[PDB]
DNA sequence: CGCGGACGAAGCCATACCATGTGGGCTGTCGCCTGGA
DNA sequence: TCCAGGCGACAGCCCACATGGCATTCCACTTATCACTGGCTTCGTCCGCG
């Protein structure tokens, strides 16, 4: 299951360094959130939902703000840090969570580029390699990777809460 | 001088005081049998004298001691009313009572590191890597283990017993040394048995009485191997340096 | 001049060869529980094979009366009457070696043919073979004859994974029922046992040869052995469990200086979920590569195997089939 | 002259033959629990179709004082003096003391502690035997510790009647080693080809009436059933078959309606509330002539699924015969027939139209 | 090792339940299943802090937490009222004092203990609500335990309940002399 | 009349309540094209 | 021939919910079945065979 990690994560440097180095590609390849992205991260890719879980989390990449932009945990560690740390709502990002990890494949292309987004406007780090081959493993096993977003999230959630006093 | 054979394998086990149907086996080879090993490895049929294999010394030590078990066995049975083993006077027994059941035990899965020292012992070692008869363990049924002789050439092989050997895995403390491990050596003697063979033809088996003493001796942590496959492994890296 | 024979056998659910109490006879190798048949099982279940065609490979075909070509036509003695005895020979099977006296001390006399009881000499038919004792230790049922071995080491058949015996509950119905039914025959529990056996045997070619002689006579004893020690299977509870089956590795490799097990290769028990004849036959592949290149031989290697989806390098030179195996390496043994 | 027979037949979610506690007995086969239906089950289902149709009743029993009592009292004995008299005829066979018998429960007739296994006839005989001594058997049960008075070689010998299933099955008896007939077919238990575990159904049986104020099930429990894709295997031994019954027509019936029953029948255990009668999706005949194989070796690693199994597995025992041809090379006979059109197997031989097509064509070339 | 976190989850949920509803509502509907079914995705909140760190070990947590909120009110209501035993010990307790049916019981726990690491899920949840139903003391850490220790091998935790079963039996019966 | 095969005759038998702790090893990657070194 | 650069122009920001609730009773069965065969000793005689 490591061998879509590693190729995720060539791919996360190198669309990272592309988008901020050139604006032209990075505008072109965010317009999908798709011609561009067959040009792009096509060579990195061995089911098409994996590769639609790389061009999707690339988009998603591509559509971060500058503040963002120009800057091991899953995401559910990423939401549980972005709400203990800065300000999330609990009971509002548990719910989102509740709700990305109830739906199918094709829910959580849906519902997850605004959240991931909207926490990343805020400098949280998303270990984007990983957040590609869980996209992937949403297609194998579903309730699993979901299971791992939710439990973990609440884990080191209540975990760093504790820690902290 | 000397050498190092490795007894192992799946299944070992030497005989003595039994000559009846219930056979059993002792806790840790006998040299009768394994000096009939050696010669079953030269090839000197039964009834040949064997004052060649006197002189010799076997201090063993005792990697694992290994399970006991009971081999149930029968012989003769289910064959019909006119195929059995015969009887001294020539007259078979009834089919329903012709069989002739045997219960003889053996010593499993157990591993020995035994250190001859002898003067013959070359010529033994040369023998064992080409014998002039399969060589076992125990008993003809039992195979022996493929690194039987695990060094060919090695002065003071005793020394090689108490250091730098590998061992099965064991529970080992953290940080702990002085692991025991018993070898018997031939006053302070655990027991007597009959061992030295004097003569191994089938027509009158005879042999003698032979001292022996269990010393528990301590050895290094450092000859552990791991949990598995680890064992084996160190031992083939062990027996490849033999050339050297 | 050893020929090592090793086979992977999966064997279903059934009980080959059992105890003193019902279970099958079992072996704790590295720790763990494993099951076994034992070696005279596969023995008597090999040589009542053998006897079955060798001692009938025939009757029909070769015949023992096909003789006086050396002793009772090329001799003299009634060129033309050769029936002699031939008829006088009858009122196991032998080699060659020992089929001089059948036509030697069948001559002389006088004879009686002109209308025949001389057989203490020409009975130690088994006392120089008989092949089928040298082969194999003496008979069961004749008294020793000088030659009690041997040369067909056989070992004890044990499980390349701990497998743990099965309590098969099983009872009796009676056919005639009373105004209380339900009333069973008998019930009782039988215990049972499958699994993936592994096996080995030698054959000591070298000191087998002289107790016989014709190289020719002894290159059809051992071809014959190697395939009844592939194709048979004990007859324990058979009828009942019917776990008849063929090895799905085998490998024969011939060594000119010592046989050689890989029991050995199988002591770490292999743990499951998935199949264990490929994970055997690549284990077993690995462990002949170790020792190969540990204790370096120039022998020969041979196997066959049911599976064509890994290639065994260690084994030798893959064959197509057991029986062009089997020829290939006796052929090969000289 | 070995008859092999294979099939894939795919039960739905039932419980054939239960454990001694409910659950299905289940293997542990190339590491996965496997459920499978005991040989024995099977092999009292094909006997009793056989002689069904062959009408031989061969009953196995041990009441069989009982009935020769029966017996004798239609033929005009007293019912002491029957029961009396059966008593002879069984007490008149063993060593001495006749066979072993079991503690008297009632005063009805006790029952034998072995398992006898004789046709109708046999006992209508062996009570022909005990009436052509009426006065003798009423004197012996004049004394107190009667003795054995039958001529105990025609007993014997009637002991010693076969039938289509004791010719098949064969019989055991160990106090008379001398009726002792061997079986010539090998009849191996049906595993799965796929990890099946266990599941539990909950059942409530309701009480109808109500009552007063409170109203809860009559009785609750959960019963232990299983589905999957069973693979059979049988093997007749012609040679022995013949030997035993000694004639070849007859021997040839009995192989054929052997196999058409092998194929038919299903058990009768817990059927009646699950209605899991089924057809084998694959039937594969070989005529070997040195010796019988199994395929169960081809099942060993357990299949995953998600998708079917049936096509799963009608395509690797393709796979495993073939292959496995390729290697034991063998001039044999080979036929099948296949429930499913999609695939085509070659190595199976020649594909028949049916199975009594297939069943008649490989006895017929047997 | 495993125990002293089996006590922390005893001590909470045995504490969270009476005195909140709303996870006693979230884990009631996760007996018997799946750590992953969705159905259970409401349970995490409460669980997944207390498992430490093989999957037997979270199965085992889960679903004795699910069994803790299952529990008729009658079972709470008691189990509120303010060397030790497994819950064979409690089956025998529960067979010599409340009158249940010995040849049945034994029968279940025979069947119980003689099943694989999924069997003893799918079996065991209707069980111990039925021993609640008779209000038995049943202790709940060494029932977790005991499951996180029935993967491994399942001869090492099913014997001991059942020899712990009968051991209890006949002490009771010789007891009441 | 001569005789095979099978069984049976006993010696034997055996008043000063409690326990168990274990595991670890497998796999391959790209952006392509022009320019300059 | 191989290493290195390049490849028109493609936006910035800011905000993200508060609360309240999570049920109870009941039911848990019966009976019948649980095998034998033997691995001792010699000789004489007895019933059946040729």
């Amino acid at each position: 299951s490591d061998y879509i990690l590693q190729h995720a994560d060539a791919l996360v440097k190198r669309v990272s360094k592309l988008i901020v180095n050139e604006p032209a590609a990075r505008a072109a390849l965010r317009r999908g959130v798709m011609l561009a992205a067959h040009r792009v991260v096509a060579p990195y890719v061995p089911v098409h939902a994996v590769e639609r879980a790389f061009y999707a989390v690339a988009a998603i990449m591509a559509a971060q703000p500058r503040s963002a932009r120009d800057q091991r945990p899953n995401l559910g560690v990423s939401l549980a840090q972005a709400v203990f740390d800065k300000g999330l709502n609990a009971d509002s990002t548990e719910q989102r969570l509740h709700l990305i990890a109830r739906q199918n494949l094709d829910g959580v292309h849906r519902h997850l580029p605004r959240l991931v987004l909207y926490l990343r406007s805020d400098q949280v780090h998303i270990d984007w390699g990983i957040l590609i081959r869980d996209l992937a493993r949403w297609g194998h096993t579903p309730r699993h990777v979901a299971r791992e977003w939710v439990q973990d999230y609440h884990r080191t959630l209540e975990t760093l809460t504790r820690q902290a006093e | 001088s000397g050498f190092l054979l490795r007894l192992a394998g799946p299944m070992q086990s030497w005989g003595e005081h039994s000559m009846f149907g219930e056979r059993d086996t002792l806790p840790y080879p006998s040299r009768s049998g394994l000096i009939g090993m050696f010669a079953a490895a030269q090839g000197v049929r039964r009834g040949d004298p064997l004052d060649r294999y006197k002189e010799l010394k076997f201090t063993v030590r005792v990697d694992r001691p290994g399970v006991r078990l009971v081999d149930f066995h029968t012989i003769g049975g289910g064959l019909p009313k006119e195929r059995t083993v015969p009887t001294a006077a020539g007259e078979r027994r009834d089919p329903k009572k012709a069989t002739i059941v045997t219960s003889r035990s053996y010593l499993a899965d157990a591993v020995f590191t035994v250190a001859v020292t002898g003067p013959e012992a070359d010529t033994i070692a040369d023998a064992l890597a080409a014998p002039y008869w399969q060589p076992y363990l125990g008993r003809r049924a039992f195979v022996p283990d493929p690194l039987l002789v695990l060094r060919r050439r090695v002065a003071d092989p005793v020394r090689e017993l108490v250091e730098a050997v590998p061992l099965p895995h064991r529970r080992v403390e953290e940080d702990a040394a002085t692991v025991l491990v018993d070898l018997i050596y031939e006053t302070r003697t655990l027991t007597v048995l009959n061992d030295v063979p004097l003569s191994f033809d089938s027509k009158s088996r005879r042999y003698s009485t032979r001292q022996i003493r269990v010393v528990p001796t301590e050895v290094p942590a450092t000859l552990v191997a791991g949990p598995g496959r680890d064992y084996q492994n160190k031992l083939f890296t062990y027996v490849k340096q033999c050339a050297e | 001049t050893f020929v090592d024979i090793h086979a992977i056998q999966t064997l279903p659910y059934s009980n080959i060869n059992r105890d003193d109490l019902g279970s099958p006879k079992t072996v704790v190798y590295g720790g763990k529980e494993r099951t076994r048949v034992s070696s005279q099982s596969w023995k008597r279940a090999v040589r009542h094979e053998v006897e079955a065609r060798l001692g009938d490979k025939a009757v029909r075909t070769r015949r023992i009366i096909s003789e006086i070509a050396k002793r009772l036509r090329e001799r003299g003695w009634d060129a033309d009457l050769a029936d002699a005895g031939a008829r006088q020979v009858v009122l196991f099977y032998l080699p060659v070696p020992a089929i001089d006296e059948l036509a030697a001390i069948a001559d002389e006399h006088r004879d009686a043919v002109a209308k025949i009881l001389p057989a203490d000499r020409i009975t130690e038919v088994l006392k120089s073979r008989n092949v089928s004792v040298n082969l194999f230790g003496r008979m069961l049922a004749e008294l020793p004859s000088t030659e009690v071995d041997g040369a067909v080491q056989f070992a004890h058949a044990f499980t390349v994974h701990g497998t743990t015996v099965e309590v098969d509950f099983f009872t009796a119905v009676d056919d005639i029922p009373k105004e209380n039914d339900h009333g069973s025959g008998h019930m009782n529990a039988g215990q049972f046992s499958a699994g993936t056996f592994y096996r080995y045997a030698n054959v000591n070619l070298d000191r087998l040869v002289e107790n016989t002689g014709d190289a020719q006579t002894a290159r059809t004893a051992v071809a014959e052995f190697l395939r009844a020690f592939l194709s048979t299977v004990p007859s324990g509870k058979q009828n009942a469990t019917a776990a008849m089956t063929l090895p799905d590795l085998v490998h024969i490799a011939v060594r000119f200086d010592r046989p050689i097990s890989f029991a050995p290769a199988f002591e770490t028990a292999l743990y499951g979920s998935d199949g264990y004849t490929l994970r055997a036959c690549q284990e077993l592949n690995n462990y002949a590569e170790r020792l190969r290149e540990v204790w370096p031989d120039d022998a020969i290697r041979g196997y066959a195997t049911v599976e064509n989806k890994t290639d065994l390098a260690a084994l030798g030179e893959r064959y197509d089939s057991y029986p062009a195996l089997i020829d290939a390496m006796v052929a090969a043994a000289f």
